[PDB]
């Protein structure tokens, strides 16, 4: 069973610094080639950095040449990606990922396995709590009630119902990007039986902020 | 870095249906590999060398080209083949990948329903005011939404967005939400949220009076 578990990864600003490192288990980590593979916002993926078996050979695109710096300690089965001088286009998930056995007589130059990945963003845009607003209709067998979770940074926040209870019929809408904050809704579909009979919460996290906010959906 | 070019960026297939998808490289590679990537798990190896099946995947799958142009083939799909496709070139340094080919779920057409919120009393005190729609469970993906605000169209300060297709049901779903200043918000009184889509002749609309 091959297992690559990323983590490092945060919020750092424009220029600052970051270390990722990746935990290597199942395998024979000193006989394989290893890369940082990103995935973009965008969902491009690149190639940031590749480390031979030793640490002996390193490549690294011209986009983040002299920026990262891609190691690995054998002993540990751990593979560290260095990432300095970060650029706002550094933002991105980055995976830790497994390429060539060393001793293939035939280079592939293929990931044959990837982390779950780390999440990196750099930005100057300052931190900020989301408001978290209920919605509640003005005024059908179902009745459809939301939460609005507006001018937050940065990624992620989590957004549930009833504590989780509430699961089926349930919308969480990707955030958009406005001016250096996200915008969040959620929405929840239950019987009409069941609000405002009974109370409906939605539960909303924003680790970065150390924030949590529950809203019941309060009736006009 | 060589650019990859994949077409269809978007595709939709019933199950059982034929897929192919292409990869145009703007020089000549001499393989290509070929990744899966599905919301919730990581990219997976699917073939190698432009023709090799990765361990563990389907005969159904295959994968042919040469010079400028690649492909990948689904014999028959399946439900569990939905998914981004990344084709990879393994002959210039960097490594470049293509920018994907997202594959989708043909189903039955779905009408939206739609579901329109005034600002809460929260937002208000706050100096603000969104107004926010929902529009859940339709197919196909594409679908307009309108803002009128007392009969006129408001086309700025409009943030929209897309859920997945869903793993269940196979539809889409999508939020709108035009934010106003609070002085605005309470100097206008009849607030509508306007979905043209496939399945409506005319616009399905939702409104609410700030009056009542
Ligand atoms: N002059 C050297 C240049 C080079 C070194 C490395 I270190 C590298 O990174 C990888 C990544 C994967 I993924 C692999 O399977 C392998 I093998 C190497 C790459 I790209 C290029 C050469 O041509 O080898």
């Amino acid at each position: 069973e091959v297992k690559l578990e990323e983590s490092g990864g945060g919020l750092v600003k424009l220029g600052g610094s970051l270390k990722l490192s990746c935990a290597a288990s199942g395998f024979t980590f000193s006989s394989y080639y290893m890369s940082w593979v990103r995935q973009t916002p965008e969902k491009r993926l690149e190639l940031v950095a590749a480390i031979n078996s030793n640490g002996g050979s390193t490549y690294y695109p011209d986009t983040v040449k002299g920026r990262f710096t891609i190691s690995r300690d054998n002993a540990k089965n751990t593979l560290y990606l260095q990432m300095s001088s970060l650029k706002s286009e550094d933002t991105a998930l980055y995976y830790c990922a497994r390429g060539d056995y060393y001793g293939s007589s035939l280079y592939y130059y293929a990931m044959d396995y990837w982390g779950q990945g780390t999440s990196v963003t750099v930005s100057s845009a300052k931190t900020t709590p989301p408001s978290v607003y209920p919605l509640a209709p003005g005024s059908n067998s179902m009745v459809t009630l939301g939460c609005l979770v507006k001018g937050y940074f940065p990624e992620p926040v989590t957004v549930t119902w009833n504590s989780g209870s509430l699961s089926s019929g349930v919308h969480t809408f990707p955030a958009v990007l406005q001016s250096d904050l996200y915008t969040l809704s959620s929405s929840v579909t239950v019987p009409s039986s069941t609000w405002p009979s009974e109370t409906v919460t939605c539960n909303v996290a924003h680790p970065a902020s150390s924030t949590k906010v529950d809203k019941k959906i309060v009736p006009r | 870095d060589i650019v990859l070019n994949q077409s269809p960026a978007i595709m939709s297939a019933s199950p059982g249906e034929k897929v192919t998808m292409t990869c145009n490289s703007s020089s000549s590679v001499s393989y290509m590999h070929w990744y899966q990537h599905k919301p919730g798990s990581s990219p997976r190896l699917l073939i190698y060398d432009t023709s090799n099946l990765a361990s563990g995947v389907p005969a159904r799958f295959s994968g042919s080209g040469s010079g400028t142009s690649y492909s990948l083939t689904i014999s028959r799909m399946e439900a569990e083949d939905a998914a981004t496709y990344y084709c990879q070139q393994r002959s210039s340094y960097p490594l470049t990948f293509g920018a994907g080919t997202k594959l989708e779920i043909t189903r039955a057409d779905a009408a939206p329903t739609v579901s329109i919120f005034p600002p809460s009393s929260e937002q208000l005190t706050s100096g603000g005011a969104s107004v926010v729609c929902f529009l859940n469970n339709f197919y196909p993906k594409d679908i307009n939404v309108k803002w009128k605000i007392d009969g006129s169209e408001r086309q700025n300060g409009v943030l929209n967005s897309w859920t997945d297709q869903d793993s269940k049901d196979s539809t889409y779903s999508m939020s709108s939400t035009l934010t106003l200043t609070k002085d605005e918000y309470e100097r206008h009184n009849s607030y509508t949220c306007e979905a043209t889509h496939k399945t409506s002749t005319s616009p399905i609309v939702k409104s609410f009076n700030r009056n009542e």
